[PDB]
RNA sequence: AAGGUAUGUAUCAAGCUUACAAG
RNA sequence: UCUGGUUUCUCUUCAGAUCGCAUAAAUCUUUCGCCUUUUACUAAAGAUUUCCGUGGAGAGGAACAACUCU
């Protein structure tokens, strides 16, 4: 197998009878799918990145043939500097404090991991609705 | 009776992460068209969203190229009858349980096993588009799609669970306005909606605007292009291509062929790439 | 630059001590 | 145990079924 | 002076052995016996399975594993 093959263009006015979507390549009727095996714990990383606070990398393999960005909302990645959720963070701040009895002694007092947090006209529309 | 490997899934059912993780059945439910048992599928598209599955089988949306849950137009994100009304032809399909309707899917099953990349018979039509869709194909997609359903128990204020009440709260549905073709209620909202668009008013008189200020020409429109899509309208009284503000100037001898190019050029009559720039002539002798 | 040239260190040796951890090579 | 006290229609709820797609 | 491991849990094929110091049910093919026909049956042979169990083997830990066989 050569580069200079696979690489090398196609003649035509790029047939733009068609539209943008069935033009597009495919192999199951929505998207090229295909396999992968990505490791799983920075899969799981980056997924969890996002998932919290909305931004990670991206992931490619020719889009631009150069990739390197984050993606999501963008600004929030650099106002924490690229850290992560498994980090012990710069500083603890919006700290929430719970209230802990873990005596195992007093009874309807014991709130281990269970503890309830320290914070603890519709109807009328409502009624009308229904 | 039906496997598979991968769902339809149009982007505003996957959810806002390119991360997701997916889990899958072997027969799962039934189709809630055909009862076929399919594979379901479910996932998280987003933190604050619920679920949602999979509802109809691979066969039964590549019928009408489209998605596997929210049932929009894999193309556009739009409804079935929207874009069956706008290609102007229906691709027919039995309304009963089996009168024509499981021997009809069967037998498109059977004469879809080869190919599996695009629908059976919107590919020929698929392509002569992009005009009267392309106006409502809403991009950027709103996720109100996957937020959850409303809980009761704050509908009737009793909710126990307060804040880790997962699905909603404060959002009471009102009973005035909300299958597969026909008839769907805010359809007929949305097609009142772009058949009743913003238009310049039409002027009190009869039929003089026969000129107009079309321009934006730049390096795009020619001279014979834009004469040879007037004379399919019909036949001119006097062209101008005025270059130094890129525009042209034609008008028709009794006006109506024009007309429908006042009608096809309310910043819409979209040839050679250029949204066109449009505004009204004179037609009073200045 | 600054002390990304110390935080890269610390997110590279922060991921790799579980990148490799838990002897991959909880079961029963 | 079956082999005998027929079955075949037309209106009227619980049993069972999803708690979904949705401007 | 150096060498240095039994339990318990999961998988991994091989079983040729009273795999089990005892012993179920089924299917098929024939002869019985009751029988009116069919399943429930009878009680012998042949050949097959399923099932309740076991034997030796690779791996992963954890359980005092550091007491010490060596
Ligand atoms: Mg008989
Ligand atoms: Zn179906
Ligand atoms: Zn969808
Ligand atoms: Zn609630």
């Amino acid at each position: 197998p050569t580069y200079e093959t696979m690489f090398a263009p196609e003649f035509g006015p790029e047939n733009p009878f068609r539209t943008q979507q069935m033009a597009a390549p495919r192999n199951m009727l929505s998207g090229y799918a295909e396999p992968a095996h990505i490791n799983d714990f920075m899969f799981e990383q980056q997924r969890r990145t996002f998932a919290t606070y909305g931004y990670a990398l991206d992931p490619s393999l020719d889009n631009h043939q150069v990739s390197a960005k984050y993606i999501g909302s963008v600004e929030e990645a650099e106002k924490n500097q690229g850290l992560t959720v498994f980090e012990t963070g710069q500083k603890k701040t919006e700290k929430r404090k719970k209230f802990k009895e873990n005596d195992a002694s007093n009874i309807d007092g014991f709130l281990g991991p269970w503890a309830k947090y320290v914070d603890e006209e519709e109807q009328k529309e409502l009624d009308e609705i229904t | 009776w039906e496997d598979a490997d991968f769902p339809i899934l149009c982007q505003t059912c996957l959810g806002e992460n390119p991360y997701i993780r997916m889990t899958k059945e072997k027969y799962g439910k039934e189709c809630k068209i055909c009862a076929r048992p399919f594979t379901v599928f479910r996932w998280c598209p987003g933190v604050r969203m619920r679920f949602k599955k999979t509802e109809v089988c691979q066969t039964c949306s590549k019928l009408k190229n489209v998605c596997q849950t929210c049932l929009l137009d894999l193309e556009y994100g739009l409804p079935i009858q929207v874009r069956d009304a706008g290609l102007s032809f229906k691709d027919d399909m039995p309304k009963s349980d089996v009168n024509k309707e499981y021997y009809t899917q069967n037998m498109e099953r059977e004469i879809s096993n080869s190919d599996g990349t695009r629908p059976v018979g919107m590919l020929g039509k698929a392509t002569s588009t992009s005009d009267m869709l392309l106006k409502l194909a809403r991009t950027t997609p709103y996720y109100k799609r996957n937020r959850p359903h409303i809980c009761s128990f704050w509908v009737k204020g009793e909710c126990k669970r307060g804040e880790e009440c997962p699905y909603r709260h404060e959002k009471p549905t009102d009973p005035d306005d909300p299958r597969y073709y026909g008839i769907n209620d805010p359809v007929a909202d949305k097609l009142l909606k772009r058949a009743s668009t913003m238009p310049r008013l039409d002027p009190p008189e009869d039929k003089t605007i026969t000129t107009l200020y079309v321009g934006g020409l730049g390096d795009t429109i020619t001279e014979t292009d834009l004469r040879n899509h007037f004379y399919q309208f019909g036949e001119i009284r006097t062209i101008t291509v005025v270059q130094r503000q890129q525009c042209a100037f034609i008008q028709f001898a009794t006006r109506q062929a024009a007309e429908v190019a006042a009608e096809k050029s309310f910043n819409k009559l979209i040839v050679n790439g250029r949204r066109l720039n449009v505004k009204w002539g004179r037609s009073q002798a200045a | 630059s600054e002390e990304k040239l110390q935080e890269k260190a610390r997110k590279w040796q922060q991921l790799q001590a579980k990148r490799y951890a838990e002897k991959r090579k909880v079961d029963a």
